[PDB]
């Protein structure tokens, strides 16, 4: 950084903060003051790029002044994520006492560099976002090639993967310590992305959505009761949907909403995403050199009443899953696809038959993202798998609920009460009916009240 | 009464723990792996006992306290300081570097107060004592004086011999201190040590059950030599793109034809863990053999002694 | 002017010919195989030329005559004596043993005036110098005499110390020369050398196209160590009965977990040739590197020094 005299910075409450693309970045509290601006233009002889900042933040920066950072970097005990953030921070403060012998609490940047949609398309391109109300808007954040590359490795690494010219694209997930998730697509160099490295982040934000999301108009209360039922008698279900229609959220919602306190449940994920407020539960995560099948295969082995597979992507595990369905477990999982040939095709291509999946799969929800300019809508577009047919086209499917987008409504399409009968008896069937019509936003509390 | 363990054997085990812990494995699983990869029983046996305390919920520092004859108070306190501050990973890296410097320094006095301190006093004055004792065999030697001179003049004339003794000392001190334009051509590249450490770390994380790519992402953050770190980032980038591990290695001179050919077998065999364990043991033993740090001692040892004796005679 | 080939490289190739010829392969097919399994070009290139003369009908002795700078007159005459008497197989076995003894003897003078010579003078007298140094620190030590005795008596009484010095020398010479009741427990079992030879022989006959069982029947007749011969007869008997090769091996301690795991991959892949060739070259390099050869030095090093010092003390 450089200004004219320190006194002039303090008097006018402005501070240069960089030089990029032949221009001097000047943080300025009073950008309407043409006298001060023209004084800086004449005294520096440099073309300015003005950035507005809060007066006291500018003053603080003037008195405080990427170097203190150049040294705190060589402190391995800082980047280490194995260390709780509460302590790590302390080291950074005490280590910073080196320069001036105080503790600075809350260095914004020193922390900012150690500890719903973000589109980062290329080099020297302003980031775009999707705001909860404003939708697609441009942003005041741009990175040139070096900064892009650095972000790109940062995000890649925090998501647990190693992007490089050898492996230029990366479709991972960041686990925010607040248990929260986000989908990250990412590209290094320009081999796939001529416009330079780039990243996209579709934020989750989690702590897991509940059935309180008939607020969000996604699934009607009636259908959620039908699923509540369904999940109690162990009807197996897969949530299908194109990318980011809500598959994982919806799944987690359905398991979370049920009282699972009296049943042993039992989950296998490539990484954590599933939060459940339930006690009898075994959470299982893929580790180095394990296939999804290793964990499912050895897990079905114990006695799970309910099995949750994050998402079927090696179908050698898929096979174990539908096997679990045919012994009579309650299995549930997610699948990337947009309709019925999408899934069935997708499911059949590592060697499960539709007699085994469709015959033992009970329900298949299809999730969507509907957009009407700036509303962001996630809806269950639609599916009851009746079974197989001897001499056929196979997959016998009875569509219970469709979603009409023109009126944003869920219609019943030829489903009858005689369909969902599938009960071992009269008393069981009666219980289903009561839950049908007879059957507080937080997950802990909601689980707490489905429990009852 | 119980003894510790060898400098070599503390080394191997502190390195391999620092490596696993900095990989984000659970501490108990780190402990299990190094025990299960150990060749001596006494190490595998202890490390099962240290792990047994860690699974009861004790800190690593408090679990190592069951072996105070092996991990001294300074070692535990370093661990416990790391555990109290949230820096167990970086204090284990420090301890691994410490143990490596300790073993290397041990081999390298002894080769050709502990043993190093007692042997280093003892070598530094052996000769200069010989010398003073030949020059104390009576009077009227080569270069002396008669005893009746005034003391100050007698002592100043001998200054020759006082000097030849100090030079003898400086030399044996130098041998004990040392001994324990194309700009890119001038950078220190990967050595034998750095390949041995790499191979041990990878042999270690594979034998434990981590995949190749998870082990490489950890290793690429814990490699000390910058050029090797750049090499390993390129190997990991190549493998993550779908290139075969032996083919990413074959691009880099530091991996011999035998290393690559052996790794290339391990890929087709699902036995990379162990291919790496045998490679690493081979390298660790080649490292500790690598012998000129002891011959050059002796060159300056007797060469200086003889220079003194010649000096006054003349 | 042309040079021969390395002692290592003559070794490998004479062993692998003796092995193939004693297997009853045709001499030209033996020649083809070792050429085709060679890693250096100069070897593969010659052996194609030696084979080219053998296919014109010349004896092996007369075909090797095209490389008199590599196979000396004594080598050819041994071959030709074998060819004239109908004993080519047993003279090649003799020549392979000869070449192995020659390479081992070469490594082992040279290893460590070079560095080995300077370090070996320097170690052989270090102690006996220390000794003469402490015994020259004046008069009236432990065991001495006063200087006024007659010289011959003084020297004869010290004979104790002159003797403790010579013994010190003989010891460090022995360590440098060597080094470069349960009755069955006492028999020499398979070593590293014997496993390396076995693996090379089998890698060799498999790469040539012989089946596993034909290679094992030849090998079981050409194995030098009796306990290994008994092991290999049991492995061949097991395989011929329909047991899987890795399972006959896994019964015998001499094959590590990996040798077995690697062989077990080779069975399912139809690549046992490639597996055995890489196992063999790994072993051959482990052999020529080769840790107890250095610890036992030091045992006798300081142990003798200390025995001298104690000797006169008393």
């Amino acid at each position: 950084i450089k200004l004219v005299p320190k006194e002039v910075a303090e008097k006018h409450l402005v501070v240069p903060v960089n030089r990029a693309g032949p221009s001097l970045i000047v943080a300025m509290c009073d950008p309407s003051n043409i006298f001060a601006v023209d004084d800086l233009k004449f005294l520096t002889g440099y073309n300015i790029e003005t950035v507005v900042a809060s007066e006291v933040s500018i003053r603080e920066a003037i008195e405080r002044y990427k170097g203190p950072s150049l040294e705190d970097i060589v402190g391995d005990v800082g980047d280490d994520i194995e260390v709780t953030k509460e302590e790590t921070e302390n080291i950074d403060e005490m280590a910073k006492a080196a320069d001036d012998a105080p503790v600075v609490k809350l260095v914004n940047l020193i922390l900012m560099d150690a500890i719903s949609d973000i589109h980062v398309e290329p080099y020297e391109k302003d980031f775009r976002v999707r705001f909860r109300i404003d939708g697609v808007m441009y942003e005041v954040m741009r990175p040139p090639m070096k900064l892009r590359n650095a972000i790109t490795s940062r995000l890649k690494i925090m998501a647990s993967l190693d992007i490089s010219e050898r492996r230029l694209p990366q479709d991972g997930r960041i686990k925010i310590k607040m248990g929260g998730g986000k989908e990250m697509d990412f590209r290094v160099s320009v081999c796939p992305t001529l416009f330079g490295e780039k990243v996209v982040m579709r934020l989750l934000d989690k702590s897991n959505l509940q059935l309180d999301m008939t607020k969000l108009g996604f699934d009607a209360q009636p259908l959620a009761w039908f699923k509540e039922a369904i999940d109690r008698p162990y009807g197996m279900v897969l949530v299908t949907g194109p990318t980011g229609s809500g598959k994982t959220t919806t799944l987690y919602s359905a398991l979370s909403s049920l009282n699972g306190l009296d049943t042993n449940i039992c989950t296998a994920e490539d990484p954590v995403e599933f939060n459940f407020a339930g006690i009898n539960q075994v959470q299982m995560h893929d580790d180095i050199g394990l296939n999804f099948a290793a964990a499912l295969r050895s897990f079905l082995r114990q006695d799970p009443d309910i099995i949750m597979i994050g998402e079927i992507r090696d179908f050698e595990t898929a096979e174990i899953g539908v096997k679990a369905a045919l012994t009579g477990h309650l299995v549930l999982s997610t699948l990337h696809t947009n309709d019925a040939p999408g899934t069935v095709s997708r499911l059949l291509n590592m060697g499960i038959e539709p007699f085994l999946v469709t015959a033992s799969l009970n329900l298949i929800l299809a999730q969507r993202l509907a957009r009407r300019l700036c509303p962001a809508c996630k809806k269950p577009a639609e599916c009851r798998d009746c079974n197989d047919r001897g001499y056929r086209g196979r997959v016998a499917i009875y569509e219970v609920m469709p979603f009409w987008d023109g009126l944003k409504e869920l219609v019943i399409n030829g489903a009858s009460a005689a369909e969902l009968k599938q009960e071992a008896i009269r008393l069981g069937m009666s219980s289903l009916r009561m839950s049908g019509l007879r059957k507080a936003t937080t997950l802990e509390e909601v689980v707490g009240n489905t429990a009852p | 009464g119980f003894g510790g363990v060898e400098g070599k054997d503390i080394l191997v085990f502190t390195r391999q723990f620092a490596t696993m812990i900095d990989a984000g494995l659970p501490l108990v699983q780190c402990l299990d792996i190094l025990a299960s990869q150990m060749d001596n029983p006494s190490f595998k046996k202890v490390l099962f006992a240290i792990k047994s305390k860690v699974e009861q919920g004790s800190t690593f520092a408090d679990a190592l306290k069951e072996h105070p004859k092996v991990f001294d108070e300074l070692y535990v306190q370093l661990c416990a300081a790391g555990e109290v501050g949230g820096i167990l990973d970086a204090i284990l890296n420090r301890l691994a570097a410490y143990r490596e410097k300790n073993e290397k320094l041990k081999s390298k006095v002894k080769s050709a107060l502990v043993a190093i301190g007692v042997t280093a006093v003892l070598l530094l004055k052996v000769t200069p004592v010989f010398e003073k004792m030949f020059a104390d065999f009576g009077s009227e030697l080569p270069g002396p004086t008669q005893m009746i001179v005034n003391f100050s003049h007698m002592a100043q004339e001998y200054f020759f011999h006082v000097a030849g003794s100090i030079v003898a000392v400086v030399m044996s001190f130098t041998w004990s201190y040392r001994q324990p334009l194309f700009m890119p051509v001038f950078g220190p590249v990967l050595r034998k040590v750095a390949v041995a450490r790499f191979t041990r770390t990878l042999g270690t994380m594979i034998s434990s059950g981590v995949p190749i790519l998870d082990a490489l992402d950890v290793t690429a953050k814990t490699a000390g030599n910058r050029t090797v770190e750049d090499a390993i980032i390129y190997v990991r980038g190549k493998i993550a793109e779908g290139k075969n591990i032996a083919g990413p290695l074959a691009e880099t001179k530091v991996f011999p034809s035998m290393v690559v050919q052996m790794i290339g077998v391990g890929e087709a065999t699902g036995a990379m863990d162990t291919m790496l364990n045998k490679i690493a043991d081979f390298y660790d033993d080649e490292v500790d053999a690598a012998a000129m740090i002891e011959p050059v001692l002796m060159v300056f040892l007797g060469g200086v002694v003889g220079g003194f004796l010649i000096g006054m005679y003349l």
